[PDB]
């Protein structure tokens, strides 16, 4: 969570929800125009189509590289992307990792930049 | 949550498929072998992105079967200890709530829970709710909650939730 | 643990067993379920065929029914048997029993709709302190009509939509775990003050929603003297800057409360529940399931199919079909001129000018966002929904009825069982239900001596001990050669053929097989079916004690897609009918464990309370023949009594008590003693069919019209006709089981297999000339010798293909095989 609890997952790219929903849909616009796929793959596939907090993959890339810019850990960038506070204290209010890290004045306003790009 | 690492496989194959189409091949049986795969190491693999590089196939002696090491990056999800995530609930019970998170199913204690949520009983939606009916959790919802712990099974990861935090409720 | 608490509280055992406990009704209450069931259980037609095995009068019959139980406590079969006349001829016990989960259906709906009340005043009492709406009388009264759980949830949903922000205001007046983010646009929307225009459309979602009903434009659509997109440059602001996004907005806005106006529903409702067609595509797996060997196939080619054509049981079918890829089904009003085109007229303008036009503009595809992505979507389900129980509860009706002739069997007369299996097993029952004998006999065929030694050991058991009926188990074909067995030794008193599914179960359960855990296994399967022939309910209660065992029957191929719980019941119930139909006596059920579980069916009683009543009857260890000995002895209350008591038959050898006439109606029954004119004469009148000729039945009606108890000329009626056999049981008598279904118990047949086009398994019996074909399950008959020559058919290995005639007594496997 805060900290890590396994000894691996360092050194590993973080996904949004709508990133992994993008490129599964891909692999079936793949697949079925070339076999079934699996039931865990169609599971996490309904799933994340449910939760996809962005439809379109340039706001996928405008969010990506603005929370790259606010400099903070590579988990904590796919962490709130995809979770949409609407209260930039809810981001304290939650993940024990993030209050004292940051001022209060940046969190509202990334908070309604991810809203509006929703 | 969702991840992408690089990881490792070790394909056998059998000497059927030593032909023009071995590395197709190949390619076909990571997908078939691991795009599902529930390992307690790294979790759930959901999808295969893309190979890296097709090893060096070592002959097995006296088996037949060549071992290849397949070097792939894939989509991984996996359920950390203390985290919150969206749930979407599919079963009411007294003993708690059968939730499911994506690829898994997950439980909720009745004690874990504020002391808000009670059972409606002979009702044709059974939920949990609020005796002012603030929220009600009928089938397919979603449900902010705090996972508290991971158990590996080797088969099908579950994980316990809870809802002792600001906004864990319905969205 | 709780059944002592059971035991401690006086009260009928399931009205205790209920979730939720009865309340007292005041008689408009009381009035107020009567309309309410009767609308929604029997004047209500169901969109599904029906059929089974009435009248504005009902009304006022289940009204009359309903506050002499809820306020006085009286169960389903003590009305059903001696309070019927509340209600004779319009209902039977089984629609008795149907209102009462309907009274549970009325008591949750009256709590959640004073539940509601609680919100809306709270609100009520919050807003005023504070285009935002506001809470009407009319909101209350909508909350005050709701005559359905449908119609309960579209007001919440409604009031959870101008309110939802609420909820953390809601919170601070609980306060008085905070509540966070939505999902629908409207919340950010909803923020950004996009209201103020949503007001400013052609009307009022519910001033739109009353056009609905109308079928016209009845309030018309308020033309605000501007162009549409010349609000949006008013606030195009931080949220959405663009014209077309605060106009889409506005789309997305206004459709949600279209989509959640209450009356929007049931007229959405209303049109879907017969205007609706059926559309029904095979997924890419479904190319490959969809075929004639599975049951998908009639709906492979069905396009618009009416919501009126489907089937009893069909939808279900439907059903089971999305559940893995097999079929994937879509439901329009529309057919594959659509139904929006009356909607985008009834709101309107017919002005040509292009200010009207971008505001009808603005109008037409907003309200169509609403009825696609809302309307064809969540009445969509819920029309599923409704057809989802309606097929279920056909198969539960159905299943009702396989166990009520079960039941219907009528049972002093000695029986054996044949247990066929090459183990065959034989054993008899007494007259008074003990196993008598029992005796290994393995029988199977050339030479023939094997079998020859064992045919005299059949005509020394005639003359052993002298019985009326033997049995034999229906297998495949292995009774019909026992069915020929038994009959050349009768024939120096008869021989029945029963099946034995419920004996094999007899044989499956651990404890019916742990009395005679030593005897064997397989031979346990006619000690059933020699008691259930000699009774068949206490044959039921035997094998069937746990609760499971009727799930371990098969009634039907479906019957593990309906709901178990309130599956149970209804096949439990059904027991109940029957059980105090004839009555049961606590001697037989102290004496035999095989007539111990018929206690738990007593109207009133129970599993709960009939099992400490047993145990304190044994330490009494002097069984209740006297039903005043209940009174005194068993010291068990007035509630539990005067429902019961006239339910419990007693046999006569140890005269009233020894009759289905209640002891609160002993009173009536002593003025008919005197008509034959204090036990001489008691006996008279119920020896002779010569009393009941001159029986002054409708002289006692005369001084129950003084008294006020009157109207119980067939009650008075019913007593003469209890006294004319004594406790005689009206369940039809045994039948020997036609040939339809004996190939329904021997070779199991299926009626679905009776389909002709059918691919039928068919090894070749070989020339006798047509060569005969045998089925798995045994059926044997020569394919006509028309059309079979190699290739019309091949000399010594099975066949399989399209079926041309069956034969339900000949076994006909006929099959072109070309």
């Amino acid at each position: 969570s805060q900290l890590i609890f396994p000894k691996e997952f360092e050194t590993a790219e973080t996904l949004l929800n709508s990133e992994v929903h993008m490129l599964l849909e891909h692999r079936k616009q793949q697949n079925e125009s070339a076999q079934e796929l699996s039931e865990v793959f169609m599971k996490t596939l309904n799933y994340t189509a449910r939760f996809s907090r962005f439809k379109n993959r340039e706001t996928i890339a405008s969010v990506r590289s603005l929370l790259l810019q606010k400099k903070l850990h590579k988990f904590e960038l796919a962490c709130l992307a995809n979770l949409c506070p609407e209260t930039a204290e809810e981001s304290k209010a939650l993940i024990p990792s993030l209050e004292g890290r940051f001022e209060d004045e940046e969190l509202q306003q990334i908070l309604d930049d991810i809203q509006t790009k929703r | 949550m969702f991840y992408h690492i690089s990881l490792e496989h070790e394909i056998l194959l059998h000497p059927r498929y030593f032909g023009p189409n071995l590395l197709n091949t190949v390619k076909q049986k990571l997908f078939t072998e691991v795009e599902g795969t529930c390992t307690g190491k790294y979790g759930f693999v959901i999808a295969v992105t893309t190979i890296d590089n097709i090893g060096a196939g070592v002959i097995q002696p006296g088996r037949g079967f060549v071992l290849y090491p397949v070097k792939y990056k894939a989509i991984v999800f996996r359920p950390f200890k203390g985290e919150v995530v969206d749930a979407v609930v599919t079963q009411v019970n007294k003993v708690g709530l059968f939730t499911e998170i994506g690829p898994m199913s997950c439980f909720i204690s009745r004690h874990s829970i504020p002391s808000e949520m009670e059972f409606d009983p002979n009702s044709n939606p059974p939920c949990y709710k609020t005796m002012d009916e603030d929220i009600v959790i009928q089938q397919d919802d979603e449900i902010r909650l705090k996972i508290v712990g991971t158990r590996v099974d080797k088969n099908d990861i579950f994980a316990i939730g809870s809802l002792m935090d600001d906004y864990l409720g319905l969205v | 643990d709780q059944d002592n608490e059971i035991r401690a509280t006086d009260l009928p055992e399931r009205f205790q067993l209920r979730s939720i406990p009865v309340k007292g009704a005041e008689d408009d209450e009381l009035e107020e379920e009567a309309d309410w069931i009767y609308r929604n259980a029997f004047a209500t037609p169901t969109i599904s065929l029906q059929e089974s095995c009435k009248g504005p009068s009902t009304i006022q019959k289940i009204k009359e029914a309903l506050g002499f139980m809820r306020n006085q406590h009286f169960e389903v079969p003590f009305i059903a048997f001696y309070r019927k006349e509340y209600v004779e001829p319009e209902l039977h016990i089984n629609d008795l029993w149907r209102v009462w989960q309907w009274d549970e259906k009325w008591t949750q709906l009256r709590i959640r709709k004073e539940n509601l009340t609680r919100l809306f005043e709270k609100m009520q009492a919050y807003q005023y302190e504070q285009g935002i709406r506001a809470l009407d009388t009319t909101d209350m009264e909508r909350l005050k009509d709701v005559q359905s759980m449908d119609e309960l949830k579209d007001v919440y949903n409604h009031f959870l939509l101008y309110y939802g922000r609420d909820i953390p205001k809601m919170q601070n007046a609980a306060k008085a775990l905070k509540q966070a983010s939505r999902r629908d646009m409207y919340t950010i929307c909803q923020s950004a003050g996009l209201d103020g225009l949503a007001k400013k459309f052609g009307l009022t979602p519910e001033q739109f929603g009353e056009n609905l009903r109308d079928s016209y434009q009845r309030h018309e659509t308020e033309q605000f003297p501007a162009e549409p997109l010349e609000l949006a440059k008013d606030y195009v602001c931080s949220q959405f800057p663009t014209p077309e996004a605060v106009l889409e907005g506005a789309r997305y806005m206004v459709a949600l409360q279209i989509a959640r106006e209450p009356l929007v529903r049931q007229v959405l409702r209303q049109t879907f529940q017969e205007r609706a067609k059926l559309n029904i595509t095979p997924t890419k797996k479904g190319r490959k399931d969809v075929d004639e060997a599975h049951y998908a196939y009639s709906f492979k080619y069905l396009k618009n199919k009416p919501v009126k054509e489907l089937r009893d049981d069909q939808f279900l079918k439907i059903c089971l079909a999305e559940d893995e890829g097999l079929l994937t089904t879509d439901i329009s009003i529309d057919l594959k001129q659509t139904y929006f085109e009356e909607i985008k007229q009834f709101y309107y303008r017919d002005e040509f000018s292009h200010q009207v036009q971008e505001w009808n503009r603005q109008r037409t595809m907003a309200i169509e966002r609403a009825l696609q992505q809302f309307l064809y979507v969540q009445m969509a389900k819920e029309l599923k929904n409704k057809l989802l129980a309606e097929a279920k509860e056909y198969v539960i009706k159905a299943c009702s009825r396989k166990l009520y002739n079960w039941l219907r069997v009528a049972p002093g007369i000695r029986v054996l069982g044949i247990a066929f299996s090459h183990p065959v097993f034989c054993a008899l029952v007494n007259g008074e239900g003990e196993v008598t004998d029992f005796l290994r006999l393995p029988h199977f065929t050339e030479e023939r001596e094997k079998k020859a030694q064992d045919i005299e050991t059949l005509k020394k058991f005639l003359l052993n001990k002298k019985p009326h009926v033997v049995t034999v188990a229906g297998e495949n074909r292995d009774a019909q050669m026992l069915i020929e067995d038994v009959k050349r030794i009768v024939h120096e008193i008869g021989v029945e053929l029963v099946d034995n599914e419920l004996a094999i179960l007899y044989m499956n359960s651990k404890k019916s097989e742990a009395e005679f855990r030593d005897y064997p296994p397989v031979l346990r399967q006619a000690v059933s079916l020699a008691r259930r022939i000699q009774d068949p309910l206490i044959e039921f209660a035997q094998v069937c004690s746990s609760d499971e065992d009727i799930l371990c029957l098969k009634f039907h191929p479906l019957q593990e897609h309906v709901v178990k719980e309130e599956l149970l019941n209804a096949l439990y119930c059904e027991f109940i009918n029957r059980v105090n139909e004839v009555g049961v006596d606590v001697n037989r059920a102290i004496a035999h464990p095989y007539s111990q579980a018929l206690i738990q069916y007593v109207c009133g009683l129970g599993p709960r309370k009939g099992t400490h009543l047993l145990k304190i009857l044994k330490q009494n260890n002097t069984r209740l023949e006297s039903r005043t000995q209940l009174v005194t002895m068993c010291h068990m209350g007035p509630k539990v009594f005067m429902n019961c008591a006239g339910f419990l038959k007693i046999d006569t050898a140890s005269v009233l008590d020894g009759s289905r006439v209640h002891p609160e109606t002993y009173e009536w029954a002593r003025k008919m003693a005197v008509d034959a004119l204090p036990a001489g004469a008691l006996e008279e009148i119920l020896e002779n069919p010569e009393r009941l000729k001159d029986l002054d039945l409708d002289a006692f009606a005369e001084e129950l019209e003084r008294q006020g108890y009157g109207d119980k000329h067939i009650t008075l009626y019913d007593i003469r006709a209890e006294l004319s056999c004594r406790y005689k049981d009206l369940r039809t008598a045994y039948r020997s089981p036609n040939t339809e279904e004996i190939f329904n118990m021997l070779t199991k047949e299926t009626p679905e297999t009776f389909y002709i086009g059918k691919l039928i398994i068919c090894n070749v019996t070989g020339i006798a000339i047509g060569v005969k074909t045998r089925l798995d399950n045994g059926v044997t008959g020569f394919i006509p010798t028309k059309f079979l020559p190699e290739e019309r058919v091949k000399v010594g290995m099975t066949v399989h293909c399209r079926i041309m005639k069956i034969d339900i007594e000949k076994f006909s496997a006929d099959l072109t095989c070309r």
